């Protein structure tokens, strides 16, 4: 077994990007999002290509929807009328919470180290989409040994959309170019639902 | 574990000339609790389950509008019935919705007895221990629409 | 030198029913867990303007209205000697940004302040305008240059610059709009009530079986808090410029009327006049709302408005010494207090005391 | 710069996560699992598009089995230069009288900018594909300016597998089913647009279109204003060295009479007791893709057939599941993705039950609140309440396109109605969210509680009779 | 020492609305199962910006937008919400026409609450420090003051000249930390009311804190002010008998 560093995303309202007069949200983080999460906690900044290059190209992700117990919760959704003085209307996500398994790619240069030292003592300011959502934990260090380090850190049975193979997939714009600032590319989440 | 409405009502119906008017003298829903004859005709009904006593005060004092003005027969909502009387007007209901809860079981026996109305008992016994916005809310919709079909 | 002045009252009705919605029902309103009778900033504010205190000691009421027909014949009468009638109804049509023909019924945007002296005043600017060969946009800019004479011909009617002014057609739209200087927070009473139902009944002369009509009626007593707050500045710019004097002035009018002034309704049947147990009046820097003294619903002890006089003193100790505040206060009070707040024996007292500043 | 030898292709490994430039004998002969990195879901489809044809012209299996066997083994270098020489001649990006879907001396006034051309500066393989998109999906700005052939909003509809060359290699059609699709040959010409034009205002036979042609098609004449960069392309990503801008429009019209037979998208056919008229599948409405399902995987002969690539999927492995692409236009981009379990060349009907559902639903959910629409409008009331059922129908669009391709996708084809029972549950909380929150805001006004017991009332009988 | 600088704020307002959507609802949320009242992340911070104290104290040009960027911040504020659930009360106006007797010229609706809200605002300090071109950690320090200070006594202007929830902060408290944390989840399960929904909601944020902080990371200076008397978090939080004690502890770093 390799190395695997899980986390924890979960605050009263949070919102992870999807293409647009509304900005919507998807159900869970998205891959450019995660990006944004852990590049924010690291000393990086969005002109410096370079370096978020070499993070997109290190890490990988496996995300679980797992959900809120009283009698259980499922997660809504709001609509925030959002002006400016311009008309808005953003998404927000309610009662989210996610469990988080990160493990390195056959490329370097971070080492699951560097990415905990990382998360624990954030160089800048992590939000769960926008930073108009906190969250309401810390993302708490794992350190265990496929979805399988998920099924360590409890609660179990949420299931789990990762870029390992274990078959349904699910096709997203969440992967970033980085030549391109702002825009995207076409991803694939492998899906592994319920136990 | 639930009320058998229907049982009640018979039971209610049985009630010897004391005990029909010992019930029907009383003004405000808790003051069922002074009479003894309330008890006795209650307690076989799921008395005593904590839970269970605020539905069945509420059910009891609604019968106590008397003598027989709630009168049983898909089913027949109260809001349809109480339409079908058509002595009651829309204004009235909603202010049954309006007041607060003591308020709001007084004034619906008020119009109970206004109306003498022919509704599906254990239907009324459902949403009568229920008791509630939604409850309430359905009160008003099926009025409405039925005082609108006629 | 502090700019807020915030008005306290505590306002004990006997049974009455002083706000009723479409149902005839009272306000109902949830604090913080429980329900409490309300009363609106908006009967408050209108019990206020259309009484006689207003009228003895701040002036004319303003004229709301969204009928412009009726308007211009009022105008075109008031104003008719001093004006051309064509003028009249060029300016009520500017303003309005409707026009104004011979027809029976004509009609703003929304219901809307006028006064006649401003009506006036803007008429005047229209004749120079006419005569001076100005033209209408030309005009707008004119006026819209200097705000401030608008506002002094808003010093003949107050409650607008009290209670504000918007538009959305007229010429008014961009030239008088108003804030408002004070900001007025609906009566809530202290303590949870459940109201009273009375079952009335008419008794008709002719038929000799029955009533002719039953019916029922919501009612409480209550022990309410009134609050209101007079941002003074705003005062001072809507009556373009008035003195911090003048201003006080107004103040001690509005806290004259908020302790003595109930609704209208329905005081003919249920008859609530009753004065105010307790005023209070501070000055600071930031407006303050005590309302919080009664978030945990006031429990009877000897009657509502002991204990509620008292929850209202706690807290006001409270508040002032965490956020160390130290403006200019006092309290006029009927009952049996902490020190530092000036203790006024009287009303008039009181007043007077706000019209000098603190002492 | 040419589209068989040089590399063009904008390229990601699943996993892998770095964008390169590949060319066609690199995509064809490595076992690397690439997907294109696009950052436009018309331009990723036309990409395939363009790839698709290609290798539709250059190599079709002789026969089931040898497509079988390429779509498990790249080919060799020489395999591939062998069934590439030919076709070499013919796509050159520039050239004297023959540059790839271009006409040459375009005359006009003045330039166009590369930008509408997509519907900038743009490197080789990123032009190719915006040109193939604008002659192929695309409206087409004229106005003057024919578009085809299919033609101008197509429903593109192609069956993906794993790797980019395997989605490439599954829709090109066996030979024989390819000259069993295309019958005539006595058409002039194969020879493409650029090769041998066409001159306004020819009148053409569908059937005189050889299938190199067609799937080459441009109704269009453009020139591309030559090359400047050095430098970094604007689709691409990355920095090309060959960049263009400058772009020649001009007017021209020809006629095909009668529907050529694409092997990329559904025909349908309807008959007026008139006229027995077909054509190609349109995006016309402002649903959600999975509505249109039933054209696009379902026989029906009124009635329609689907893409040659997909009916022929549909025989070669009939027991494999189906992912589905499908792409087209309104304007408005269009990319949806789906899957079919095993079951689904064998059960349609059930398939057509799901999208009956759906449909249903919708349906019952609308009648609601447009009965409280209808009412609110005749009480006069101010405000949105007149579209509600526009906006509700909106979100339950959205809604509905996470929860049936789900259903379909997992579908026990053979045994399960439970699974369709349980759909028809999650539907019914959702309208009943939807009215709810929809109606919300305006049902606690007195006048309008009439009409809200007939809207809620209608949300319920029309609800009831969706379940047997 | 500590680089995030946790900002708690629970606060009481009377029946009003502070915040309006597109069809004059007031905001709602839903959490962890129930409607709760919403003031956005927006509104709050343009009550600060805009405010008088923040002109005076921020505005000193480009110490502001170091703390909350061109009109990137240093200083994040997130949507209040109520501590309960809340069913929004209907306040039903007349307009009365001077010159028409015979009735009201317009009738409406307008949604009021009260409520008692947390907010949460969370200041990065590095991010400060660099914002302003490197100031001492105790020259953030002061600015972190005058956000505290802002937080605890701003109140967005919605409807306030009719409804005038003109309420001050019932409860602060300001936490060092290794990473910024909002403890909103101590109101996930809604407080009830017991004698009101202001005390029982500070007992669920001490009685949160107690468990989670210890149970979490992170443990760094903290101070609490509060007005109200409920057995008050174990004693790793000291105690601020006025606002600005508690602000001369943040100018101190958590000074001991
Ligand atoms: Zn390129």
């Amino acid at each position: 077994m390799r190395s695997y560093l899980i986390l924890r995303l979960a605050g009263p309202m949070q919102a992870w990007g999807q293409p647009t007069g509304t900005r919507p949200t998807g159900r869970f983080p998205t891959r450019s999002g995660l990006l944004g999460l852990l590049g924010a906690c690291l000393g990086i900044q969005r002109d410096d290509t370079s370096s978020l290059q070499a993070l997109s190209e290190s890490v990988q992700f496996a995300v679980r929807c797992d959900e809120l117990i009283l009698r259980r919760v499922s997660v809504t959704g709001l609509r925030d009328y959002h002006t400016v003085l311009i008309q808005t209307w953003r998404e927000y996500l309610c009662d989210a919470s996610f469990t988080v398994a990160l493990w390195l790619t056959p490329h370097a240069t971070m080492v699951i180290s560097e990415l905990e030292k990382a998360v624990l003592k954030p160089r800048y300011t992590p939000y769960l989409g926008r930073r108009s959502c906190p969250l309401t934990h810390p993302l708490f260090l794992g350190t265990c040994q496929p979805q399988k380090a998920l099924l360590n850190y409890e609660p179990v049975g949420g299931d789990i959309y990762s870029e390992e193979s274990v078959h349904l997939k699910f096709t997203a714009r969440d992967e970033p170019m980085i030549t391109l600032p702002r825009q995207f590319a076409s991803r694939e989440w492998y899906v592994i639902k319920g136990g | 574990d639930e009320i058998d409405a229907m049982a009640l009502y018979r039971a209610w119906q049985q009630l010897d000339n004391g005990s029909c008017a010992q019930i029907r003298r009383v003004s405000e829903p808790d003051e069922l609790r002074d009479i003894p004859a309330f008890y006795r005709l209650v307690q076989p009904f799921g008395w005593e389950n904590p839970r269970h006593q605020q539905a069945l005060l509420r059910m009891v004092f609604c019968l106590s509008a008397g003598k027989n003005v709630i009168r049983h027969q898909t089913g027949i909502s109260l809001g349809r019935a109480l339409a079908n009387s058509g002595r009651i007007n829309e204004r009235r209901i909603f202010q049954l919705i309006r007041a607060d809860r003591t308020a709001d079981m007084v004034q619906l026996r008020r119009l109970l007895t206004h109306a003498e109305p022919v509704l599906d008992w254990p239907l009324m016994a459902r949403m009568l221990t229920w008791w509630g916005k939604r409850e309430r809310q359905q009160l008003l919709e099926d009025f409405v629409l039925t005082t609108n079909k006629n | 030198m502090s700019n807020f002045i915030n008005i306290h009252v505590l306002i004990s009705h006997s049974p009455s029913c002083l706000n009723r919605d479409d149902m005839n029902m009272q306000k109902d309103a949830i604090f913080g867990g429980k329900r409490r009778v309300r009363i609106s900033s908006q009967s408050l504010k209108r019990a206020m303007r259309k009484s006689g205190y207003y009228a003895q000691n701040i002036g004319e009421s303003s004229l709301r209205t969204i009928h412009l027909a009726q308007l211009r014949d009022v105008l075109r009468q008031k104003l008719g000697e001093r004006f051309d009638q064509k003028i009249i109804d060029k300016t009520l049509a500017l303003l309005s940004g409707k026009s104004v023909d011979e027809a029976e019924k004509i009609s703003a945007d929304a219901v809307t302040p006028w006064v006649v002296g401003e009506i006036a005043w803007f008429c005047e600017q229209v004749a120079k305008a006419e005569a001076d060969n100005l033209d209408d946009k030309k005009l707008l800019k004119v006026l819209k240059e200097d705000i401030a004479a608008i506002r002094v011909n808003l010093q003949q009617g107050v409650d607008i610059a009290l209670s504000g002014r918007m538009a959305t057609s007229g010429m008014m739209t961009e030239l008088g709009k108003v804030d408002g200087a004070m900001s007025i927070a609906h009566a809530i009473t202290t303590h949870q009530v459940d109201s009273d139902i009375d079952w009335f009944t008419a008794v008709d002369d002719l038929q000799e079986q029955g009533s002719a009509h039953l019916g029922t009626q919501e009612f409480s007593s209550g022990v309410f808090y009134r609050y209101a707050n007079i941002n003074l500045a705003q005062l001072q710019e809507n009556l373009g410029g008035a003195s911090r004097e003048q201003a006080l002035e107004i103040a001690t009018h509005v806290v004259h009327m908020l302790a003595t002034e109930v609704p209208g309704a329905k005081q003919r049947t249920y008859a609530a006049f009753n004065p105010a147990d307790m005023v209070m009046v501070n000055f600071s820097d930031m407006p303050l709302s005590m309302a919080n003294a009664f978030e945990k619903a006031v429990k009877a002890k000897d009657g509502f408005l002991q204990p509620s006089i008292q929850a209202f003193n706690q807290y006001w100790d409270r508040v002032a010494n965490g956020y160390g505040l130290n403006g200019a206060a006092a309290q006029f009070s009927l009952s049996d207090i902490t020190a530092q707040v000036k203790q006024m024996p009287t009303l008039e007292q009181l007043k007077s005391w706000v019209r000098n500043n603190g002492e | 710069m040419n589209l068989l030898i040089d590399n063009w292709i904008p390229v990601r490994p699943r996993n892998g996560g770095k964008v390169q430039i590949i060319n066609l004998q690199s995509l064809y002969c490595s076992r690397d699992q690439w997907r294109l990195s696009l950052p436009r879901d018309d331009m990723e489809l036309a990409a395939l598009a363009l790839l698709v044809c290609i290798g539709q012209i250059i190599a079709p299996a002789k026969d089931d089995v040898e497509f079988r066997h390429r779509i498990m083994n790249p080919l060799t270098e020489d395999e591939f230069q062998q069934l590439i020489a030919p076709w070499i001649d013919m796509f050159y990006l520039n050239h004297a009288e023959h540059p790839f879907m271009q006409t040459k001396g375009v005359k006009a006034n003045d330039v166009t900018p590369m930008e509408k051309l997509l519907a900038e500066a743009l490197c080789g393989g990123c032009t190719a594909i915006a040109l193939f998109n604008q002659a192929n999906q695309a409206p087409g700005f004229g106005g003057g300016f024919k578009s085809g052939l299919r033609g101008g909003t197509p429903v593109t509809t192609f069956v993906r597998g794993i790797d980019l060359r395997s989605t490439v290699l599954l829709n090109v059609l066996t030979l024989p089913r390819l000259q069993k699709q295309f019958p005539n040959e006595s058409h002039t010409e194969n020879q493409p647009t650029w090769i041998k034009p066409i001159k306004s205002n020819e009148s053409i036979p569908a059937s005189s279109i050889g299938f190199v042609r067609g799937l080459f098609w441009q109704p269009a004449h453009i020139e591309l204003c030559d090359p400047i960069g050095i430098g970094k392309c604007s689709c691409c990503g990355q920095e090309s060295n060959l960049r263009y801008t400058g772009f020649l429009k001009e007017k021209f019209t020809f006629t095909v009479n009668g529907l050529w037979p694409h092997p990329h998208s559904p025909c349908l056919v309807t008959v007026k007791k008139g006229e027995v008229e077909e054509k190609f599948l349109a995006f016309t409405t402002s649903a959600p893709s999975w509505t249109q399902i039933s054209r696009v995987v379902v026989d029906k002969i009124n009635g329609n057939r689907v893409a040659a690539v997909v009916n022929q999927f549909r025989n070669i492995a009939p027991q494999s599941p189906l992912e589905l692409i499908m792409g087209g236009y309104r304007l408005e981009r269009r990319h949806d993705v789906l899957m079919f379990n095993q079951g689904w060349q064998q059960y349609g009907n059930v398939i057509n039950e799901i999208v009956t559902v759906g449909l249903g639903y919708k349906t019952a959910l609308r009648k609601a609140l447009y009965t409280f629409a209808e009412g609110f409008k005749n009480k006069d009331f101010k405000g949105a309440g007149v579209s509600v059922h526009e906006t509700a129908e909106r979100h339950f669009y959205r809604q509905s396109e996470l929860l049936i391709p789900d259903v379909l996708a997992n579908v026990n084809f053979s045994q399960a109605d439970e699974v369709i029972a349980d759909l028809r549950d999650k539907l019914h909380q959702l309208c009943e969210m939807l009215f709810n929150q929809s109606v919300a805001p305006y049902a606690h006004h007195p006048k309008l509680i009439s009409t809200l017991a007939l809207a809620r009332a209608t949300l319920y009988k029309h609800l009831r009779e969706l379940k047997p």
